[PDB]
């Protein structure tokens, strides 16, 4: 292909969620349609760039109504993971909403959300991501949270609290979205104040977790992963001298986690992956003196 | 990918630009084009003619996979025509001493790059007028005239492994017979015809996968080795050699082995025509029996096949002349071959897997097709008119088969036979409502394997006398089979068709005389007959023969009840009495005696030896009394029904003898007698 | 041989198989968490060879989850029962296969089945000793079709002694709409009867036409075809799952139901036919099944046994019912449609009774034949793909991607053979 | 014959890997895996499944001890720098 | 005195040879731990029942039987049986991967692996005897390993032990109780092999016990339980003599003499009589001249043939009851005066009286009555032939198509085996014939 030639069917069948959600014999054939247009671009997903932004403010405008109803939100985060699938949700999350006053609203979605529900989990999954685009704000947690003591007895939680105990409830579960807690780790622990009141505190948990784990259950193989894939995340988009002093810490519970010799390969992975992080971890990073003078950026 | 960064960012690479254009993205994605093309073009400098070459002689060619072994091969040859020198002097020794290695499949690909480089070098040499031994020295020549030699002193051609040498030596044979080889009049001829005549005498201990192959192969080779080497002077050969071989032959051609006969018939068909001339009629009259089925071979269909294609193989190679029948194709010999091309054509056979005859089948129509062809570009007049239009009828009738694949290589012989104008044919049968209804235009388009798209116009030759009644047996034996797809479009051009003479009498009265006749001219076939009793019963049932339902005691309904009386009597299989039953019920439609008759007969199948055919009798009676009207008379049908509906026609024979001499009486019908 | 190793390549595939596996967990009573709470011995007397034992008494599938995109491995892993599956065993790309057979059978395809033969001989080293192979995919689809072709190839070479069965989905254009599955279903078959032993036809339009017509649905959807296809599987390896004599490993099914090297294509049929959200209260006899199990409506394939010659039957009934009068109804129904079996391979209609029937139904039959008849399902194939290769219509995808139209040839010729030969057996003996 | 053959070498190779004390002793015995191998990949054009399955599982299984055998006698050291090697 | 080993091999010949050894043990009072209070002598056997027991210094009567599965299957039901403390575990021998009914796979593939071990049990075995009279092998020509593994053990005992008898007792496939369409095709294998190795087989058509169970016994659907009963009681009887004093078979050699007067046609026709089901125990009890004139009947003949159409070259009978000499002597003048029975001109025309005056024997529970006598009648007649040729009528309708060949090509077997074993039938059916003359 060259360009989207399917905008006007497109565009209709996004106007269309609000008539096909209550009974699903409408609702199988719009995802199946979808999915069949936007399949077309799996190989070409650069040439959905200037499409994604207004499919993104329809499918937005949708959730944020709060006359929208649960099965109709629902069908609006399928379509938003497919385009997510489709594109990329490393460029199709950096375009959502990043404002303050949204920091409140998504967090309290993210509250309403059943873990036990399989027929929705593409709510819980892109929701997660979201949030993690509301931690590349340049304020802090207690800013937004004020005061916290208004109502007698039974005090507020604050948003660091809430956004901390939803991550370590989804890095243990078994579905996709455990994957998109780690994007909130490596956005929500790398933050200037929660790495000041939530970094000894997630590096404890971490190390418990990966002490009291076996590869031989199916659930403690799921957090082992989860806090591997955390660690890592903490590493890679952490900085160096706030994750140095615990590289040797987590180095060691690493070796004690005997992987090399497990029979789960994504284990292993993760295992080698948190190695060469911690590792890069002891050393500063160094250029290549010899750019500039060798080739150009293309050919 | 790598090769385009190195000569970007480094610039070093010789001839980077060059072999950067042509091998790219696109041009590299072709295999062939890479070990073929793009190779010679990368090899034409001489910074890549050595260790291309060196890689393909040490690894390439010595591949665990004969696909790569033979492109590598092909590599080599043309290859080989950018550096002589190093393809004579250090490749070719390299290669001699390889083929005596204890590897197998090391001896096959250098005895295929030593083949490959011998006509390599003489094609080179033949552009300059000058022999092939200059580049070939004296070691060159003496290592190709000991391959055959060393091999056979192993026992190495025997077993699977074995197998693979035979084919080389003989792919080696007929390369170096091609290039024209000074080995005549030396024992190396000697062991290669040897070689050769064991390949084909022992072709039923080839696996039937890679057989068709090896027997393509050791032809192939003979038909060099025996235009190169059997030539005494231009046009003539050894007497000697020429009298050992077609004896030899031709007493082949009569062996218990089915292999042996076909290997021998296609062994004939490629003898040159310098070795022919003298001794045709000889020939002739020998593969004339290898194409014949006599009591003993029945089951020998594939020997008809290689004889029908050697047949026409040598009609090709001794062309056309007047006034020699033992050299060419004169007019003293052109109706015996028609004839014995003909004799093929109603060869149907049924064995156990199948129609094995429509291999045969096919075979014939080749044989034609190159034949009628070739007169038409020389001698045209030969074509006779009745062996022609016997020609066109074959193939119109073959062209209506049930079998898609034969029924598509029926039509593309008879479109090659019918369109060709360079020159036309002499006596084609309605030339110009064929041409009308098969436009030259219009036909490379038209699918003739499916039959949607091939049924609906082979039925449109039905309005030609000529071939009527040839398409009408094809669109028969067609619509009785089991295929649902087959015959619902065989039924819905029958339908179509028939709607426009229906109504004209005189059409009704023509093409249902032709349908009896085919009734009269296949009966107690069993290949013809089922179908044709379905087709009759659909035909009834659909409505078509009304006109003729009026008048009483027509005289094809009379010849019609006849025939099913001599065709239903005695039977066993439950699919033909069945379709009697139908025929039977369908047409007592027709008034008059015959109804009576063909009440008669419904009463006497109604007690059948089989409980099953009896319940089937009984109830296409009931549905042909309650669906017809005035067949019973005197009030007497409430009676009938009653005692129809309530006998049990699953009980003794003692207890429904009665009931069906009853059932006779109400109807007014004589009561058979029982011996 | 006590252990099967199932692949799932497509995203049909990877659904029909995520399907299949939630039906035999279910009547096995093993719940989504892998602990056995069914109420049968038997459910547990032939567990191994489907599942393995992981500690606290675990039941963890075997199958190996295989895509070039990350859409239907995100789908099954989130299911009802996605976490049953190992983590390790989802394998899969970004970029898809296009519906391109070249593109998921040379490049893609040809990449990523390094891993997919790590995870395979992961699997093939935890079996006492391997039985065979189970792949679910689809002729229509790119990569469901290429790379999964592609593995089967590889396993041939690799495993020599192995039985290789597969649930070929053909395509229908009444369900999709796309112009080059054609050409993606020819060459598979071209594969199939050079790779293959066994074979499903799974025709798309049967499928259609059995839900329009029959359940009577205006707008049938892939929920649909997906709630056909797990209930054929499910009923043609009951005897594979649960205890028996007549075909309890594949080398014997295979035995028994492969006469011939290349034919090897079996139509199913599942009787009573039923739908989502769906409960028939009555109860059907014994005769009324083995009638309507016989009809071609039941028949999963767009082919009518009337209309060609069985030559290997296998009926299996599952429900609480008497032997005796099961082998007489399959007696009578050899006896009066006799015209319709070959008479030159003796006892060639075997039937099973099991004491386990299907979920929901009290009552159920299944048919598993390879009638000369199925030859239709591909002449329909051959029209479409003449009539698109003669004016050469969208060739540029696959001569560009090394491939050329000799395969295309090689593939037409072969099937057209493969008919000949259906044909010519149909009539042997004529 | 082949497999009377194979089964001779397969014998031989396990009795002189069980005695296997030096890298001579490891050499040839990773020489007769070499040869094993060439000879059975020339013989897969006329035998069966089962022995070629069987085959090729005791070739991996040989595999598998010389490759311990090697570990074993061969401790490779661990990774050290090369500051200060004298 | 001397000891035979017993040989079973296969799902079919395993499950038959349980029950014999439970009923042998059944009748001699061998506990099922093996304990033998009749037994007064610890360590010396020299007794009539030492013929298919031997004897430790505990008292524990071991049989002298092969048990030999090429799947661990029916070997496991035994071994965690109820006499599973009756056999060793080396005489429990087992394998893995299974023939799939395919003769060519369990005699050059899957049965070229376990052959050795088989032959070193059975030297073992051997070794403990002073003298051995030949071997009894029960297997089944259904099933492909007991047409492959069985062929090859006969073949190399041929060699190894060439100087003892081989008695068989194959069982003929049947369709109501079949699971393979390739049955033919081994049964001609299996009998082409085994014609040059064996010296009298007894056939065992399933149609006859489903018939016996069916109309007799009145079983709505007999099982492989209940056919197992019925036949091993049989194979008992028929094995009488190598197991009492008796008077007539007591060696292996007696049996080729008195029952296979031409070499190659040693396919005598058994019957066994009378069967009265449980319900009918205690109602009527038929004498000697009952069920010596029922035993002519082809209802309770083990083979369905017409030995009326044909003659006699060898005949014989084994009672076990209260059965007198005198009796038996009538009933056998009666018959012969009645019934208008012909014998070959060549061959002696006499019957071979042998009376066992111990009484019968049931497993309890069963569905067959404790009978107060019972006869078993041995004689080679040439109506047995028929069996064989409906049995061709399966082998060319198949083979001319080339069905299910593809099998046997490509596990290493040949296909001139197929043309050669239809040769050897197609000479031993017009064997059969000339006989007839
Ligand atoms: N019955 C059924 N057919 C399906 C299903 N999904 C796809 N198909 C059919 O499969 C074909 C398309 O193949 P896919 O499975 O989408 O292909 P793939 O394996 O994903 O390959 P690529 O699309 O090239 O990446 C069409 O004929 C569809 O109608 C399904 O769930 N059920
Ligand atoms: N009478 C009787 N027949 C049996 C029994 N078991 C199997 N059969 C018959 O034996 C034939 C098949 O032989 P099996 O014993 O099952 O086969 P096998 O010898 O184990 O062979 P493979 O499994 O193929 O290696 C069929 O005709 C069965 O009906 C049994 O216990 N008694
Ligand atoms: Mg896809
Ligand atoms: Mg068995």
């Amino acid at each position: 292909l060259e360009a989207f030639g399917e905008s006007a069917e497109t565009r209709a069948l996004l106007g269309r969620l609000r008539e096909v959600h209550g009974g699903g014999a409408e609702r199988e054939v719009a995802l199946e349609r979808f999915r069949v247009i936007m399949d077309k671009y799996q190989e070409q997903p650069h040439l959905l760039d200037p499409h994604l932004e207004w499919m993104m403010n329809l499918l937005l405008d949708i959730v944020q109504d709060q006359t929208s109803p649960a099965s109709l939100v629902h069908l609006a985060f399928k379509f938003l993971y497919i385009i997510t699938k489709v594109r990329g949700y490393k460029t199709f999350l950096r375009l959502f909403p990043h404002e303050v006053a949204d920091v409140e609203p998504v967090l309290d979605l993210v509250t309403i959300q059943n873990p036990k529900d399989h027929e929705a989990w593409e709510t819980r999954y892109m929701l997660l991501l979201w949030l993690s685009v509301t931690c590349l704000i340049p304020f802090d947690f207690s800013r937004l949270d004020g005061n916290l003591l208004t109502q007698p007895g039974q005090a507020r939680m604050s948003i660091m609290d809430r956004i901390l105990q939803i991550a370590e409830s989804y890095l243990i579960v078994s579905d996709k979205a455990r994957d998109a807690a780690a994007v909130l780790v490596s956005r929500f622990i790398t933050r200037p104040d929660v790495k000041q009141s939530k970094m000894a505190e997630f590096l404890d948990w971490s190390l418990c977790n990966l002490a009291r784990s076996s590869f031989q259950t199916m659930q403690g193989v799921i957090t082992m992963d989860g806090t591997l894939q955390a660690l890592a995340q903490i590493f890679k988009h952490g900085k160096r001298e706030d994750c140095l002093p615990y590289a040797a810490t987590v180095l060691r519970c690493l070796d004690g986690c005997r992987l090399p010799e497990s029979n789960q390969t994504l284990l292993r992975k993760l295992g080698v992956k948190l190695v060469q992080r911690l590792g890069l971890t002891f050393l500063k990073p160094k250029v290549a003196a010899w750019r500039y003078q060798r080739g150009c950026r293309s050919l | 990918a790598a090769f385009q960064e190195n000569v970007g960012r480094q610039g070093t690479f010789p001839h980077g630009i060059d072999i950067l254009t042509t091998a790219d993205y696109f041009a590299v994605g072709n295999r062939s084009n890479c070990f073929l093309v793009i190779s010679v073009f990368i090899a034409g400098f001489p910074e890549y003619t050595q260790p291309m070459i060196d890689h393909l002689v040490t690894m390439k060619i010595s591949h665990w996979d004969g696909v790569i072994r033979e492109l590598a091969a092909r590599a080599l040859h043309n290859l080989a025509q950018q550096a002589p020198e190093f393809s004579a002097t250090q490749v070719f020794p390299r290669l001699l001493s390889m083929t005596l290695s204890p590897d197998l499949h090391m001896r096959h690909g250098s005895i295929l790059a030593c083949a490959e480089v011998a006509y390599a070098l003489y094609k080179l040499a033949a552009q300059e007028n000058r022999p092939v031994t200059d580049h070939l020295d004296e070691q060159a020549v003496q290592g190709l005239k000991q391959i055959h030699q060393q091999l056979y002193d192993r026992q190495l051609y025997r077993g699977l492994g074995g197998q693979l040498m035979r084919q080389a030596v003989c792919v080696l044979i007929e390369k170096l017979s091609l290039s024209k080889m000074p080995f005549r009049g030396d024992t190396v001829i000697d062991g290669w015809q040897w070689l050769i005549n064991d390949t084909l005498r022992h072709l039923h201990l080839i696996s039937s996968h890679s057989r068709q192959q090896m027997k393509d192969a050791a032809v192939s080779a003979l038909a060099a080795l025996c235009s190169e080497y059997y030539m005494k002077e231009p046009g003539e050969a050894d007497p000697a050699i020429q009298e050992e071989l077609i004896t030899q032959y031709l007493a082949e051609l009569r062996n218990p082995e089915e292999m042996t006969r076909c290997g021998f018939s296609l062994a004939l068909g490629a003898l040159p025509g310098f070795l022919l001339k003298g001794r045709l009629q000889q020939v002739l009259t020998g593969l004339r029996a290898v194409t014949h089925t006599s009591p003993e071979d029945v089951s020998f269909a594939e020997s008809r096949r290689d004889g029908l294609k050697a047949i026409a193989r040598i009609c090709q190679t001794v062309g056309v002349k007047a006034g020699a029948p033992d050299e060419a194709v004169c007019g003293e010999n052109v109706s015996q071959i028609y004839c014995a091309l003909l004799g093929c054509m109603d060869d149907y056979t049924t064995d156990s897997r199948g129609d094995v005859g429509t291999w045969v089948r096919k075979a014939a129509m080749t044989s034609l097709m190159d034949l009628t062809l070739l007169l038409a570009r020389s001698q045209p007049e030969l074509i006779e008119a009745h062996t022609c239009e016997r020609i066109m009828c074959c193939v119109a009738q073959q062209a209506s088969e049930k079998i898609d694949r034969f029924r598509a290589h029926a039509a593309s012989v008879f479109l090659t036979l019918l369109h060709f104008d360079s020159p036309p044919i002499p006596h084609v049968p309605h030339r110009g409502e064929l041409e009308k209804l098969f436009p030259r235009s219009d036909v490379a388009s038209v699918n003739w394997s499916a039959p949607s798209q091939a049924f609906p116009r082979i039925t449109q030759l039905l309005g030609l006398p000529t071939y009527r009644y040839h398409v009408l047996l094809g669109l028969v034996v067609s619509l009785g089979g089991l295929t649902e797809s087959t015959i619902r479009h065989s039924t819905q051009s029958l339908f179509e068709y028939m709607k426009g003479i229906q109504s004209d009498p005189q059409a009704l009265g023509s093409f249902s005389g032709t349908l009896l006749q085919i009734f009269e001219d296949n009966l107690l076939n069993e290949r013809v007959s089922v179908p044709l009793l379905k087709t009759l019963d659909h035909v009834l049932t659909h409505g078509c023969f009304d006109i003729f339902t009026t008048e009483e005691d027509h005289p094809f309904a009379v010849k019609l009840l006849a025939l099913c009386k001599k065709e239903i009597k005695n039977s066993k299989d439950i699919q033909k009495l069945l379709s009697g039953i139908a025929v039977f019920c369908e047409m007592v439609q027709f008034p008059g005696d015959v109804r009576r008759q063909a009440l008669l007969q419904l009463c006497l199948l109604l007690c059948h030896r089989f409980p099953l055919i009896r319940k089937t009798t009984a109830s296409q009676v009931y549905e042909t009394l309650l669906t017809y009207s005035d067949v019973v008379g005197a009030d007497v049908l409430d009676e009938v029904v009653t005692v129809l509906s309530d006998t049990a026609w699953d009980a003794e024979l003692a207890v429904v003898r009665e009931q069906r001499n009853r059932l006779c009486d109400l109807l007014g019908v004589p009561r058979p007698q029982l011996v | 041989m006590r252990e099967i190793v199932h692949i799932q390549a497509g995203q049909c595939g990877n659904q029909i198989g995520a399907k299949f596996w939630e039906v035999i967990s279910d009547e096995h009573g093993i719940d989504p968490t892998g602990t056995y709470h069914g109420d049968s011995d038997l459910q547990l007397d032939r567990i191994s060879v489907y599942y393995n034992e992981a500690t606290g008494g675990k039941y963890v599938p075997r199958a190996i989850l295989v895509d070039l995109e990350p859409g239907t491995m995100d789908s099954v892993r989130s299911g009802p029962f996605g976490q049953i599956f190992r983590p390790d065993n989802f394998v899969f790309g970004q970029s898809g296969a296009g519906n391109n057979w070249a593109k998921g059978h040379y490049t893609e395809g040809a990449e990523l089945v390094d891993s997919v033969l790590d995870v395979v001989r992961k699997e093939a080293e935890s079996c006492d000793c391997l039985q065979g192979f189970q792949l679910t995919h689809s002729l229509g689809g790119g990569t469901g079709s290429g790379m999964g072709t592609l593995l089967i190839s590889k396993i041939r070479e690799e495993y020599p002694d192995r039985i290789m069965n597969t649930f070929s989905v053909v395509p229908s254009p009444k369900v999709s709409d796309t112009v080059v599955e054609p050409y993606n279903a020819t060459l598979s078959v071209h594969q199939l009867v050079e790779n293959t032993d066994e074979t499903y036809c799974i025709d798309n339009e049967a499928l259609y036409d059995i839900c329009f017509r029959t359940l009577k649905l205006t707008t049938p959807t892939y929920g649909d075809l997906n709630h056909l296809v797990s209930a054929t599987m499910s009923g043609v390896t009951t005897c594979l799952r649960f205890p028996g004599q007549l075909n309890a490993d594949l080398r014997k099914l295979a035995v028994n139901m492969v006469p011939f090297p290349r034919l090897h294509f079996f139509m199913p049929g599942f009787a009573p036919l039923t739908s989502r959200g769906s409960q028939q209260y009555r109860a059907l006899t014994v005769p009324e099944l083995t009638q309507q199990v016989f009809d071609a409506k039941n028949m999963m394939a767009a082919c009518d046994p009337r209309h060609g010659r069985y030559l290997t039957v296998a009926a299996v009934f599952r429900g609480r019912m008497s032997m005796k009068e099961v082998d007489e109804q399959m007696l009578n129904v050899q006896n009066k449609n006799s015209s319709y079996f070959v008479e030159w391979i003796p006892n060639n209609v075997k039937t099973a009774v099991c004491d386990i029937p299907p979920r929901g139904l009290k009552m159920a039959v299944t048919f598993i034949g390879n009638s000369t008849a199925i030859q239709e399902l591909f002449k329909r194939i051959s029209e479409q793909f003449t009539a698109m290769f003669r004016r050469k219509a969208f060739l540029h995808w696959y001569t560009g991607e090394g491939m050329d139209e000799m395969e295309f040839t090689e593939a037409e010729s072969n099937m057209n053979d493969l008919v000949s030969e259906y044909q010519q057996y149909q009539d042997a003996t004529a | 014959f082949f497999v009377a053959t194979f089964v001779r070498e397969r014998a031989a190779v396990e009795e002189l890997l069980e005695r296997a004390e030096s890298v001579e002793r490891l050499e040839e015995a990773a020489s007769r895996l070499q040869g094993l191998q060439k000879l059975i990949n020339d013989s897969v054009f006329f035998l069966a499944a089962y022995d070629l399955r069987q085959g090729q599982e005791a070739l991996a299984r040989l595999q598998a001890a010389l490759a311990e055998r090697r570990r074993g006698l061969q401790p490779k050291k661990r990774f050290a720098f090369k500051t200060r090697g004298k | 005195m001397r000891e035979c080993i017993s040989i079973h091999v296969g799902q079919a010949g395993v499950q038959i040879g349980n029950a014999c050894w439970e009923l042998y043990c059944l009748e001699h009072g061998i506990q099922p731990d093996g304990q033998m209070p009749s037994d007064k002598t610890i360590g010396g056997g020299d007794d009539s029942f030492n013929t298919f027991f031997s004897e430790t210094g505990a008292g524990k009567h071991v049989p002298r039987a092969v048990f030999v599965d090429l799947e661990p299957t029916v070997i496991d039901e035994v071994r965690t049986g109820t006499y599973r403390q009756l056999f060793h575990p080396e005489q429990l021998i087992t394998g893995k991967e299974d023939a799939a009914n395919n003769y060519a796979r369990g005699h050059y593939t899957i049965g070229k692996e376990i052959i050795d071990l088989v032959l070193d049990r059975i030297r073992k075995l051997a070794d403990q005897c002073t003298g051995l009279q030949g071997f009894l092998v029960f297997h089944s020509f259904g099933g492909g390993t007991g047409s492959g593994f069985t062929s090859l053990l006969m073949e190399r005992l041929s060699v190894d032990y060439g100087k003892k008898s081989k008695l068989e007792f194959s069982i003929y496939p049947a369709p109501q109780v079949s699971t393979a369409v390739v049955e033919p095709y081994n049964s001609i294998l299996t009998t082409h092999t085994t014609l040059e190795h064996s010296d009298c087989a007894f056939m065992v058509d399933n149609e006859a016990i489903y018939d016996i169970c069916r109309r007799n016994l009145d079983i709505e659907r007999p099982t492989y339980t209940n056919l197992n009963r019925l036949i091993s009681q049989i194979v008992s009887s028929i094995t009488a003599s190598l197991r009492f004093d008796g008077a007539l078979n007591v060696d292996l050699t007696e049996f080729q003499t008195n029952l296979v007067p031409y070499p190659r046609i040693h396919f005598p026709l058994a019957t066994y009589a009378p069967v009265i089901s449980a319900e009918k125990a205690y109602h009527e009890q038929l004498s000697v001249a009952e069920i010596t004139n029922a035993c002519f009947e082809p209802a309770n003949q083990m083979v369905k043939c017409d030995p009326r159409h044909g003659k006699y070259m060898a005949c014989c009978l084994l009672y076990r009851g209260d059965v007198v000499p005198k009796d038996v002597n009538a009933a056998i003048a009666t018959i012969k005066t009645k019934r208008s029975i012909q014998f070959v001109d060549w061959c002696p025309t006499g019957f071979k009286v042998g009376i066992n005056y111990q009484p019968p024997t049931v497993v309890p529970g069963g569905d067959l009555a404790k009978v107060q006598r019972a006869v078993c009648m041995l004689s080679n007649t040439t109506a047995i032939a028929e069996a064989w040729a409906r049995l061709d009528h399966k082998f060319d309708l198949m083979y001319a198509k080339r069905a299910f060949v593809h099998w046997y090509v490509g596990e290493g077997m040949e296909e001139g085996e197929f043309s050669e074993a239809r040769e050897d039938m197609a000479a031993l059916e017009k064997d059969y014939e000339e006989v007839g003359v």
